[PDB]
């Protein structure tokens, strides 16, 4: 019927690589930061009454 | 397959109608002309005898 | 998209499963009926999702990511996770299945993304996941106090 | 083309006019036409061979038909005995008396119970297949009328 | 080529339109249509012939139906005997009294138990084949309707 | 084999349609011209008698 209107698989992978490279170019480093910065062994599980 | 044979029978109906129409045309409009041709040929035979 | 729903417990047709495909409880002998009430943040609860799953070269284990998780969460060996995932059969046709997996180890505490090594074999190539259950873990973790 | 299909449709509509032929509308995937349980129904569990240890395990405790039949009678007699209604001798004599009827019934219960169940799953399957056969009968009614014409 | 296949497809699409014929969608490899066990099921185990050594081994110990039936009764009587309720004479008398019903029931249990099991495997297989026959019936419904047309 | 007979019946449908079309063309456009030819022939017979 209709023919040659959609990409192949390989071209889709190539376009996805191009998009990934562009997005990495905009944002070279990981922006997000986490309050917990160490492994579970370092932290000490304690319970407190209400703050102050 | 039983589904397909139904469509075959319907198309056979479609051809049967045309067979009827052709037979009716041949009866109504073609045979009398052949009869007239025979009536014309007999007199020519008589003239040949003369 | 609605806020007017009812919960109906019918003692005929009690089918035990995430997708109601399992053994049926016998109604003629029941000792107690306890509703399981938890919070949204109970054990990496609300926002977890599977992402990828694949086999390993080892005889036993296979690898599984866990996706978005609140920071105050951890997994110990022996924890059980349930999910409803879709895979590609050998013949090339998509299927659906539900399963329960144990864990042996994991990596990535505090970074909100885990990659967990789990026991068992996988019947096919991963496609997607529709439901995930990450409740009842062993290790404690603090959360912001909530009254409800 | 000349539309042979249109001629066939018009001829079929005109020739059989004056009568109603409506086919049945049963939907046969509605879970009323399936055996109740999936793979997890007790139909698909493995059948174990009957052995002597399932009759009696040679112990007063239980886990056998004869042992359970004796223990229930002993429990009933002891229940009457704890109320000051009989003594030890009456309980012992009644126990010894029943000791044989317990065996006689235990030998029969196993053989009859292993069949009383399997005579019911076949009835289930028969009824569920009979629903579909009834649907096919409803379908055959119309063909009967058309054969008449 | 002139597209004969296209003409045939269009002709069916036009001629049979106005009716719904949807075939059933059963998948018949889902393990609900297979006998439960593999080679490891007891169906494939060897059958042992019935011999008199299975009835009684001429020993007080066991390994026979008659011997086990006697030992269980002896154990029950001795359990009542260790409690201060009967003496040796009463125990011996009851033992000797039961020693005939034990034989009478042991002669029957073997012959009935050899059938109690094999009357269930055939019922399992009958149900599992009935599922597939039900599937074929669901498939025949549509043929019935098309035959009517 | 039962799968193949289905395709055979479909191709038979395809041929039936062309049979109908050819019969319709024959009825509509070929017969009246033959009738005109016969009408022309009868008068020639009369002229031969003369």
């Amino acid at each position: 019927g209709i023919g040659q209107i959609h990409f192949n698989v390989e071209t889709s992978r190539k376009v996805c690589l191009d998009l990934a490279k562009s997005v990495l170019r905009l944002v070279p480093v990981y922006p997000l930061v986490s309050p917990v910065k160490k492994q579970h062994d370092d932290y000490w599980f304690v319970g407190r009454l209400g703050l102050d | 397959a039983t589904k397909a044979e139904y469509a075959l029978t319907k198309l056979k109906l479609s051809n049967e109608s045309v067979t009827y129409c052709t037979a009716q045309y041949n009866l109504s409009s073609m045979l009398p002309q052949q009869l007239l041709m025979l009536k014309n040929q007999t007199t020519q035979v008589a003239e040949q005898t003369k | 998209g609605t806020k007017d729903y009812i919960f109906i417990l019918d003692f005929a047709d009690l089918r035990t499963g995430v997708a109601f495909n399992g053994v049926t409880i016998n109604p003629r002998n029941i000792t107690m009926i306890s509703f399981d009430c938890t919070e949204a943040h109970h054990g990496l609860g609300k926002d977890a999702y599977i992402a990828a799953m694949y086999n390993n070269d080892d005889g036993a284990t296979f690898q599984m990511e866990i996706g978005g998780i609140h920071t105050n969460a951890a997994l110990a060996a022996g924890d059980k996770l349930q999910c409803i995932w879709r895979y590609l059969d050998v013949n090339g046709n998509a299927q659906a299945a539900e399963n329960e997996f144990e864990v042996v180890s994991y990596e990535g505490f505090g970074t909100s993304n885990f990659s967990v090594k789990c026991k068992g074999m996988l019947p096919g190539k991963f496609i997607g996941c529709d439901a995930f259950y990450g409740k009842y873990l062993q290790t404690d973790g603090p959360i912001k106090q909530v009254d409800s | 083309s000349c539309g042979a299909e249109l001629e066939a449709n018009a001829l079929l509509t005109a020739l059989v006019a004056g009568e109603d032929f409506t086919l049945p509308d049963i939907d046969m995937s509605g879970s009323e036409y399936d055996i109740p349980g999936g793979i997890n129904s007790p139909i698909y569990a493995e059948i174990e061979k009957i052995t002597t240890e399932q009759l009696t395990t040679r112990e007063v405790g239980g886990s056998g038909v004869f042992d359970a039949l004796m223990q229930s009678a002993s429990n009933h007699l002891l229940a009457e005995f704890k109320n000051n209604r009989i003594t030890g001798g009456d309980y012992v004599k009644a126990y010894i008396a029943t000791m044989e009827a317990c065996m006689a019934n235990a030998v029969q219960f196993l053989t009859t119970k292993d069949q009383a169940y399997w005579n019911a799953v076949t009835a289930q399957v028969a009824a569920i297949t009979a629903r579909a056969n009834l649907g096919i009968i409803k379908a055959n009614f119309v063909t009967a009328k058309i054969q008449a014409l």
